[PDB]
């Protein structure tokens, strides 16, 4: 496979301000009506965040802009998206983005989510292709439009889908979805959340606490990555891809001391750097 | 085959004249119509689909209409290279299949 | 968008034979889009053949010619074999590989296969 579409432009990355955001739970010990302060990797408040354009329409007619770059992992990574239609599935996290290192491959054609830590060959323009199988008459997902080779694989796992819809809401939710990715001490851990947002794009003032999903015995350093996509095929109208619009939020983590104020219930609310 | 159009038709260049195909309610009545072009010993090319829609690369000078069981293929701005046979077709539920007419070989005079 | 592979090649089979027709594609995958077939006799018109049905999900077979010609599909290698059997007088002709949308409800045969004559 490795069918590639680059196009051209970057544009100045449209930035934003995470007000109170990215506050994951530091320990696995439940704390109610008590204050605990740790110094750990976080996304510091009111920091410089980068909101991205994935496949993007700036209207004249059409003009879908596929910009999503390979991005360094740096210290740690934060992620946020709305995507009432789901074009986003997983991320390519790795180092060489090639063989010679392992590869963290997450995808989501989801009765369920599925996770892969393997050695792949990722193409120049990787993303998950989706087509129509005409037998069972369903929509399959061609997964090798992302990567050519799958071999040597070190680890595999399956779980209930992290990405989840609700919809029926004609908006007013947008189903804002956040995922934090922190790679330490042999455990690369994933944190998820789902939140309604009525604002047009950017983030509210509310606090979002993400419980750890799975603590994975990984063992690789990931210095760079890119997201994944779900596109499809169309037929004769005046290759074919780019369902809907796609945009998301990315920011890098950083060690900071954040006092965590638990509620009577024990759910963290106020976090101060 | 089961449809109605003449073997050939002729007209002067650069003029405006169309070609029609007479079906039935069992074929053209409830179904969408297509039109095709082939040069001698060549690949028959889709002309217009649903009679109102142009495939990519078709001159806008072509149009179409469906009046009852009759479907006309709009042919305008005749060219010296426009001489070829045009074929009408539409979905058939009678034999539950695809049907065509005998074809009409245009001639640009 | 898409270009296709040829329908057959040149297949010349003397009377007392039968011939498969394997039409491959490029730029798509085989079972995202439905194939179709049309008899074209030189100096003559179109006679539709084979074909897939968007409704009911079956692969159609032209009733007039039903049972004489069959079709199979290999999804990964994009090979769709059209086997016509029991050669007769007027049945040597160009048989076009054609396609309609997998989404269905489309009658138009779309980019097609350049044509292949057969032999009786």
């Amino acid at each position: 496979q490795c069918v590639n579409l680059t196009t051209r432009t970057q544009l100045p990355p449209a930035y934003t301000n995470s007000f109170t955001r990215g506050v994951y739970y530091p320990d696995k010990v439940f704390r109610s009506s008590v204050l605990h302060s740790t110094q750990d990797l976080f996304l510091p408040f009111f920091s410089n965040v980068t909101w991205f354009h994935a496949i993007h329409v700036s209207g004249t007619n059409g003009t879908k802009r596929f910009d999503n770059p390979v991005l360094p992992f740096n210290d740690g990574v934060y992620f946020a998206s709305t995507e009432k239609s789901n074009i986003i599935r997983g991320w390519i996290f790795g180092t060489t983005l090639d063989s010679k290192t392992q590869s963290l491959l997450i995808v989501n054609n989801a009765t369920n989510v599925v996770i892969k830590v393997c050695e792949f060959q990722f193409c120049n323009d990787p993303f998950l292709g989706v087509y129509y199988h005409k037998n069972n008459k369903s929509w399959m997902e061609s997964e090798f439009r992302v990567y050519s080779s799958a071999n040597n694989c070190t680890f595999e796992y399956v779980s209930q889908p992290f990405l989840m819809d609700l919809e029926g809401k004609q908006g007013n939710f947008k189903n804002l979805r956040e995922f934090v990715f922190k790679n330490i001490d042999g455990y690369f851990k994933i944190y998820s959340k789902h939140t309604p947002i009525n604002l047009v794009r950017d983030l509210p003032q509310g606090f979002s606490a993400l419980e750890p999903l799975v603590d994975l015995p990984i063992g690789i350093n990931i210095t760079r990555f890119q997201t994944l996509l779900a596109l499809h095929r169309s037929y004769l109208t005046p290759s074919g891809w780019t369902a809907g619009a796609a945009a998301y939020y990315v920011g890098y983590l950083q060690p900071r001391t954040f006092l965590l104020k638990y509620n009577e219930n024990g759910t963290i609310t106020d976090a101060v750097d | 085959s089961v449809l109605t159009q003449a073997p050939s038709v002729s007209g002067a260049p650069g003029q405006k004249v169309t070609i029609s195909c007479s079906g039935s309610s069992s074929n053209i009545g409830n179904n969408y119509v297509s039109w095709y072009q082939q040069l001698p010993g060549t690949a028959p090319k889709l002309l217009i689909y649903d009679n109102n829609k142009r495939p990519s690369g078709i001159p806008d000078r072509f149009s179409g209409s469906k009046s009852g069981t009759s479907a006309t293929l709009g042919i305008t701005g005749l060219q010296t290279g426009d001489e070829a046979d045009y074929y009408c077709g539409t979905w058939d539920s009678s034999l539950s299949a695809v049907v065509f007419g005998g074809g009409t070989k245009l001639t640009v005079l | 968008e898409v270009q296709l592979l040829e329908q057959s090649g040149a297949e010349v089979k003397k009377p007392g034979a039968s011939v498969r027709v394997s039409c491959k594609v490029s730029g798509y995958t085989l079972p995202e889009v439905a194939m179709h077939w049309v008899r074209q006799a030189p100096g003559k018109g179109l006679e539709w053949m084979g074909g897939f049905d968007p409704e009911d999900g079956e692969t159609m077979y032209a009733q007039k010619f039903q049972g004489r010609v069959t079709m199979t599909e290999d999804t990964s290698t994009d090979t769709a074999y059209m086997e016509l059997s029991s050669l007769r007088s007027e049945d040597t002709a160009v048989y076009y590989c054609a396609t309609t949308t997998p989404f269905s409800s489309s009658y138009w045969f779309d980019p097609w296969g350049q044509g292949t004559l057969v032999t009786v």
